[PDB]
């Protein structure tokens, strides 16, 4: 399968801003490449085909370039509309793939996120899982790493995460981050902590508590 | 002009078969064109499924799906489908029709949603998040209500009944290993109201006609 990446993953905009995003293929794909808008909610819309056609419809301030591995999609004179999610596709041969996209961004300063956590509530526990419980508030860009650590061991495969969309009022971004565990796993551990990457912070920062202290 | 319309279930139990059909108008199903399903999970990237092109009956297939997969036409009804067997979590998404020509998918379904659960409508619960004593510190509180084991979408949150909304940020639900969705829904407040205003999280769940409000309290040391 020819694997398809994308750069960045979200972009700082402004209205009648000229921006640029990047396409790579992992193999030579010649020109059997398209670029395709998604707008939450809706279905993808073709915007350029053969890495530099215009699709019938597409407002020509849409343009792209490239052959062989590396390919640009530009937008001259950002509307509003057109903050959206981009994609590129190969179709040079079957397992048809798409890059991971790319989001545009109102752009805004760059926010830390406040992280605060959350201990699984006295009743959870009374019913027999524990939820741990991390919060990434009002930050900016789009791009944060949340990591659980239990008593400094790193966890994976038992969280899940989910963002808001850009804040209408102030363009940041919030994060939850929910750490599960049963409850008896949940009682055999101390210090529950959650570090946050993010580019407005200089270093990771950890939020913790120990289980028992207020 | 040409208009494709997705149409089939939004829960299919766990080894099921997922059943789709697209209805085509515009042009005739028997066209050399590639009639192409493609999926989206959540927070992941468009994902080819497979094709079988109008003219020649001629289906590609994703490797990994093959033996689960089998794409048609019906002239008839002027109609392709999809049909994938023995269906896990893994085949939760938002799945599209499209058509392929020549360089890029041209016409597109609107998408449907389809979920892999073998949950029955149930209720949320409702956990508070109250901000630890120590957290407080800067002068700004975070509070919230943990929503969780219900299905299906949607539930809604509001807070003091909808008097509070400055600072509230309610996050999309997502679909948890058992099947069941769960949300939480958060407010950052001032500290020094934590011992004057009151924080209730107000959960309907219509679904399931379940109405819950709870009380997010303030942690004390002391």
């Amino acid at each position: 399968d020819i694997v398809m990446t994308q750069s960045p993953s979200s972009l700082s905009a402004s209205v009648g801003d000229t921006v640029t995003i990047t396409c790579r293929a992992s193999q030579d794909i010649t020109n059997d490449l398209a670029w395709y808008q998604q707008k939450p909610g809706k279905a993808p819309k073709a915007l350029i085909y053969y890495a530099s056609n215009l699709e019938s419809g597409v407002p020509s301030r849409f343009s792209g370039s490239g052959a062989g591995t590396d390919f640009t999609l530009t937008i001259s004179s950002l509307q509003p509309e057109d903050f959206a999610l981009y994609y590129c596709q190969q179709h040079n041969n079957y397992p048809l793939t798409f890059g991971p996209g790319t989001k545009v961004d109102i752009k805004r300063t760059v926010a830390a996120p406040s992280v605060f956590i959350f201990p699984p509530s006295d009743e959870q526990l009374k019913s027999g899982t524990a939820s741990v419980v991390c919060l990434l508030n009002n930050f900016y860009p789009r791009e944060a790493k949340v990591q659980w650590k239990v008593d400094n061991a790193l966890q994976s495969g038992n969280s899940q995460e989910s963002v808001t969309e850009q804040d209408s009022k102030d363009s940041t971004y919030s994060l939850s981050s929910t750490l599960t565990l049963s409850k008896a796993d949940y009682e055999k551990h101390k210090v529950y902590a959650c570090e946050v990457t993010h580019q407005g912070l200089s270093s990771p920062v950890t939020k913790s508590f120990n289980r028992g202290e207020c | 002009q040409v208009q494709l319309q997705e149409s089939g279930p939004a829960v299919v139990q766990p080894s099921e078969t997922l059943s789709l059909t697209c209805a085509v108008s515009g042009g005739s199903i028997s066209g050399g064109y590639g009639w192409t399903w493609i999926r989206q999970a959540p927070g992941k990237a468009l994902e080819w499924i497979g094709n079988i092109y109008g003219h020649s009956g001629s289906t590609n297939y994703k490797s990994s799906l093959k033996r689960r997969l089998t794409i048609s036409t019906d002239t008839s009804k002027n109609q392709f489908s999809l049909k994938l067997t023995s269906v896990t979590a893994a085949d939760t998404a938002v799945y599209y029709c499209a058509r392929w020509s020549t360089a890029d998918f041209d016409y597109w379904g609107q998408g449907v949603l389809v979920t892999v659960s073998s949950a029955s409508t149930k209720g949320p619960s409702v956990f508070p998040l109250a901000p630890s004593s120590k957290s407080t510190s800067g002068g700004t509180a975070a509070l919230g209500c943990l929503v969780k084991d219900y299905f299906p979408e949607p539930v809604t949150v509001s807070w003091n009944s909808g008097a509070l909304t400055s600072g509230v940020h309610t996050f999309p639900a997502v679909l948890q290993s058992s099947g069941l969705y769960s949300l939480s829904s958060v407010v950052t407040v001032p500290s020094s109201s934590l011992g004057t205003q009151t924080y209730i999280c107000n959960v309907n769940h219509k679904p399931s006609n379940t109405k819950v409000d709870k009380r997010v309290e303030p942690k004390s040391c002391d």
